[PDB]
RNA sequence: UUGGCGGAAAGGCCUUGGGUGCUUGCUGGCGAAUUGCAAUGUCAUUUUGCGUGGGGAUAAAUCAUUUGUAUACGACUUAGA
RNA sequence: UAUGAUGCCCUGACGAGUAGGCAGGCGUGGAGGUCAGUGACGAAGCCUAGACCGUAAGGUCGGGUCGAACGGCCUCUAGU
RNA sequence: UUUUAGUGGGCCAUUUUUGGUAAGCAGAACUGGCGAUGCGGGAUGAACCGAACGUAGAGUUAAGGUGCCGGAAUACACGCU
């Protein structure tokens, strides 16, 4: 016995948690965003895509369309920590977004229900994005900082 | 564009010090184009990240990024002291460093 | 005042062409021949 | 010291932010009401509004309830001092002596 | 597996080496209290090597204790090993240095047996 | 927030300027400071002589040599003024003295470039009115910099060859202000007066 | 019959040692650093010309107050001279590794010193006689050398390994989103 | 490609004329998702080496020898098909 | 029942220090008991910018070298 | 209440103070330090200013500062030189 066995042995049991006071308790958005609000990513793969905000959803995301015929952003989610709001904002009213949900996207080329989605969603917002003049050209725009500015400054 | 740039770009300046002992815990960040407190007021929160070449390949990448963020103001004149989740060589005094637009307040 | 050129001349003797080799015997004597190529022309380059 | 008159306020927010009883001494927080209950309901005190009341109007049990709480652990000042030196009187534009009703001010600064 | 214990925090890794060991030979590494009166080592001056001293002590839930979650506990013979058959998943055990090759083999097929964690299995082996 | 500043010499005070050259390589800013020999040092010009004869009796006694070196061209004056601030011993000072380049004058790389100043260091700013100044030009003349007036015969080179630009500049400028004139009443142009350009 | 660190193949490798050699220590080392890592045969040829002041050992290690020379100009130093007693004493050592290689049936166009080191020996305790009635030592400072002779030869193709790469979900996800452009 | 200018560290600047590529000056169509809620998401510059391809050229210095205008020793200065 | 009461747990205050005092431990050679301990399928020692534990004295392991004895624990002892 | 170690060479400073031309001299009084003590400040400096130290994190401060060295206003206000 090269070493003495001790006399109290530590318990191998683990003990119960105690019971927290933490309720979930919904997320209070910042004003700034309302749903048809034009948009800016400041990350992920769409990075500078100009795009348009949709339904809030329940796991505290926003899912946004670009519309995809336009700029190439698809029905998405986004955090809402990660997107600079911009001040012009479209109608909403009409398109049918409040089927998706966390569900809709799950994790496992494209499931074909996807892209009939994006179709149905885009050509109504297509023809919301006409009536304002040169809006269609600007949501095909990236954004990006040049020299001299001052994103406190910046306005949006 | 001709221009891809998300980011606000700043300067490294020294550590956190006294005249005679420096604190390597705390950096601090000189962001271009910032003059008051109150206007770096803006930039708390904002997430650096410190962008520097290698040699050897490591996981498809010779390029390194070191993390960290903005803790508050120092100073009158817009300094920014900011803290990493592993500290800033000090070789890089007066090295450019990249502060993000998010986490976005706006 | 710093240099900016030099021009030598066309056909030099075997004492400066001497002045430029530590061991005149063994040496192939090669100073000055394709500088002095330069008079084949007119010498364009040299009144350059 | 720097010693001065405090008014209600000042000694409401430090009863009950920095506000420690002794018992058996033993600092003790002063979280609950039935701790000074249990310890000063001898003297009619039974709530931390009757700590504050016997404080600010000095009544007949002063001394007791004064010695009830610990020394107050204040903080240094929120917004600096004022001053460039501190050891000069407040007469001369320093800090230390009778300030009365400015020492709301810098108890507030420092709580 | 282990039990659940908090993130092991070791408030001073680095070994604290005697003062002047790297510049004499003689001199162990082996920490030793410089008590001489001229001193800056005792006398703490900054920028001079810490001493150790009763705030690096560690924590108590997590003291003795390796990466795995595991006090590790030597074993030389099978009879001994058995008194962890109970108590797996607090100590583990460790084959001391002079187990020869026929009875490491015996130790770790016991211990496969009763699934106690060994820290050096590979002691001795003959590939 | 330029990659290179180049600084025009003429008319700054040498610790004003050194100063903030001196901060701002230690940040990281390549500058190149042109034209120093017309920098500005206040004070009269026999007070700064005789601070720089006091300069120039300093050197080691064993050896003349390894002393203090005292070098007279007013590009090293400003460069022995700047590197008293740069704490220069350290590989961070040596670093910071390589971003730095002082010349006399107007160099060939750097005269198609455009030239700034710094206000906080022009002596026309900074001065009360009616002190006196020293032409750092003279100073160093008269303490052995034996060139002052070769640099003065490029300058009064450079300047002719500067002048025509100008000329070559300017009246081009002119047509675009005509075209810029004539672009006023369109539909573009009152957008543009809506928007604020 | 130990040897020193040697990194080549004792397939293709003649040694020979001679310990306990009466030389300078001071001088071997130097010697043996002059013929170090060239081929034997133009080593053969240059400790000849050693003896006849042709061409100098450069010493570069034990040198301090040597008269410095020209020859060593050959070698980059000004401090060479003529150690001719340890290079008797080495070339001796080389014929014998020369005559090891023939025994072993290696070619011997191909053969260069690979490993060569000299060390210190128990030294040799004699006395001399100083001023006021003293004594104080007066020692040899003998040389253990050996060398280890080598084959050269190329095929030393430098191939490697496998190097896995254990990139990003999100890294492969551009990686290949660029075969969709162009390849 | 045309010509002129620039030596303070010219090595840059302007210009004649075609050709080719783009054009968001304006109006159209299609693609761009799956990097799955972000993770620099790698698109700059420098130095070297190995290869193929093409043009171009085909020497020196050092030791050893010798000299004495040099010389403690190196160095120096000489000479030698 | 199932474990240490010279334990476990709660609360609070506090923590510089030479000469010096006290307490708690680590290490070395030998003695008694004990683990029916380890060991030539290789002890002890030695080397090791290899690993783990303790705040630290120190412990433990892996590798190489090696060739015969040696270690933990409850106690005694000193040419420690 | 017992018992026992180590000291029995001292120095500095403000006010009080003796001798002395004085002194980083000699000698006293009350107090605080340094010796025995780290830290931030006085560029440095046993005793001066602050402030006394288990190990870490964050916040606020002291004394001292904020052109550059060096963290921090080439800040504001009135004058003088």
């Amino acid at each position: 016995s090269a070493q003495k066995a001790p006399k109290w042995y530590p318990s191998e049991d683990v003990a119960a948690l105690k019971k927290t006071r933490k309720a979930a308790r919904p997320q209070k958005l910042r004003a700034s965003l309302v749903p048809g609000t034009v948009l800016i990513l400041l990350a992920g793969r769409f990075r500078g895509k100009r795009v348009v905000y949709l339904k809030h959803l329940e796991d505290n995301t926003l899912l946004i369309s670009g519309p995809f015929k336009v700029n190439g952003v698809p029905l998405r989610r986004v955090n809402a920590r990660y997107v600079i709001a911009t001040s012009t904002k479209v109608s909403v009213e009409g398109v049918n977004v409040e089927k998706f949900n966390v569900e809709y996207f799950a994790k496992e080329e494209i499931k074909a229900e996807r892209v009939e989605d994006q179709k149905v969603v885009d050509k109504a917002l297509i023809a919301e994005i006409k009536k304002t003049p040169l809006l269609k050209q600007y949501l095909s725009a990236s954004f990006s900082l040049k020299n001299g500015d001052k994103p406190h400054m910046l306005k949006f | 564009a001709e221009s891809h740039r998300l980011y606000v770009k700043g300067k490294h300046l020294s550590y956190q010090r006294s005249k005679r002992v420096n604190n390597p815990n705390v950096s601090l960040i000189k962001i271009e184009g910032v003059a008051t407190p109150q206007d770096a007021q803006f930039y708390l929160g904002k997430r650096i990240a410190y962008v520097y070449r290698a040699s050897k390949e490591v996981r498809g990448s010779k390029i390194r990024v070191m993390w960290g963020k903005v803790t508050r103001t120092h100073g009158n004149s817009g300094v920014v002291r900011a803290t990493f989740r592993n500290n800033l060589p000090a070789k890089t005094f007066g090295a450019s460093v990249r502060i993000f637009l998010y986490p976005s307040n706006i | 005042l710093r240099s900016l050129t030099t021009v030598w001349a066309e056909h030099l003797s075997d004492e400066v062409k001497r002045r430029f080799y530590k061991n005149w015997y063994k040496s192939k004597k090669k100073a000055f021949t394709k500088y002095s190529a330069k008079y084949a022309q007119d010498g364009a380059g040299i009144e350059r | 010291v720097a010693y001065g008159y405090p008014s209600y306020s000042t000694i409401r927010q430090l009863v009950y932010k920095r506000g420690f009883g002794k018992i058996n001494k033993q600092r003790v927080p002063l979280s609950d009401n039935a701790i000074i209950e249990a310890n000063l309901g001898k003297y009619g005190i039974l709530s931390i509004d009757d700590l504050i009341h016997e404080i600010i109007t000095v009544g007949p049990h002063f001394k007791q309830a004064n010695n009830f709480l610990w020394p107050f652990k204040l903080s240094n000042p929120s917004g600096g001092w004022g001053v460039p030196r501190k050891f000069k009187h407040f007469i001369q534009g320093g800090s230390f002596g009778n300030r009365e009703e400015f020492i709301n001010k810098l108890v507030k600064s420092m709580n | 597996a282990s039990l659940p214990h908090p993130k092991i925090v070791k408030k001073h890794t680095k070994k604290f080496k005697r003062h002047h060991s790297d510049r004499y030979h003689r001199v162990a590494e082996n920490w030793r209290k410089q008590k001489g009166i001229d001193s800056v080592v005792r006398r703490r001056f900054r920028g001079n090597i810490s001493q150790p001293k009763i705030g690096y002590g560690s924590n108590k839930k997590t003291k003795f204790l390796s990466p795995s979650g595991h006090k590790t506990f030597l074993v030389a013979n099978v009879k001994d090993l058995e008194t962890l058959t109970m108590h797996t998943k607090t100590y583990a055990a460790e084959i001391a240095h002079n187990i020869s090759a026929k009875n490491r083999v015996v130790i770790l097929a016991r211990a496969k047996a009763l699934g106690i964690k060994v820290t050096n299995p590979k002691g001795r082996l003959a590939l | 927030v330029e990659p290179v500043v180049v600084i025009d010499g003429k008319g700054h005070l040498v610790g004003r300027l050194a100063s903030v050259v001196a901060k701002q390589l230690l940040n990281g800013q390549k500058i190149v400071v042109v034209r120093a020999e017309e920098l500005n040092i206040s004070g009269e010009f026999f007070r700064n002589k005789l601070k720089y004869h006091d300069f120039l009796r300093k050197a080691t006694a064993f050896n003349k040599t390894r002393g203090p070196f005292h070098f007279r061209a007013p590009s090293r004056i400003f460069y022995k003024a700047l590197r008293g601030m740069v704490s220069h011993k350290t590989a961070r000072g040596k670093a910071a003295l390589e971003r730095l380049k002082v010349f006399e004058g107007i160099p060939p790389p750097y005269d198609k470039k455009k030239r700034v100043v710094v206000p906080q260091a022009l002596r026309v700013l900074r001065l009360k009115p009616g002190r006196k100044y020293t032409t750092l030009g003279k100073l160093s003349t008269s303490v052995g910099w034996k060139y002052e007036d070769v640099v003065a015969k490029l300058e009064a080179k450079r300047k002719v060859s500067s002048a025509e630009y100008y000329a070559k500049k300017r009246a081009f400028t002119k047509k675009v202000a005509s075209a810029n004139a004539t672009a006023a009443e369109s539909d573009v142009a009152k957008q543009l007066a809506a928007l604020g350009y | 019959a130990r040897y020193g660190a040697t990194s080549t193949n004792p397939a293709k490798s003649a040694s020979a040692r001679g310990s306990y050699l009466r030389v300078s220590f001071k001088n071997t080392r130097e010697t043996a650093q002059a013929i170090n890592g060239w081929e034997l045969t133009k080593a053969q040829k240059y400790l000849e010309q050693v003896l006849d002041h042709q061409r100098a050992i450069p010493f570069r290690r034990f040198n301090s107050s040597i008269g410095r020379t020209a020859q060593g100009k050959e070698f980059g130093v000004t401090k060479a001279r003529w150690p001719a007693k340890s290079v008797k004493f080495v070339q001796g050592l080389l014929q014998n590794a020369a005559a090891n290689a023939e025994a072993k049936g290696l070619d011997a166009t191909k053969l260069y010193v690979s490993h060569i080191q000299v060390n210190q020996a128990p030294k040799q305790r004699r006395r001399t006689y100083r001023a006021h009635g003293r004594i104080n030592k007066y020692e040899s400072s003998p040389s253990h050398i050996e060398l280890v002779v080598t084959e050269k030869e190329e095929a030393v193709a430098k191939a490697a390994e496998k190097k896995v790469v254990r990139l990003t979900s999100r890294q492969r996800g551009r990686i290949a989103a660029q075969k969709r452009i162009a390849a």
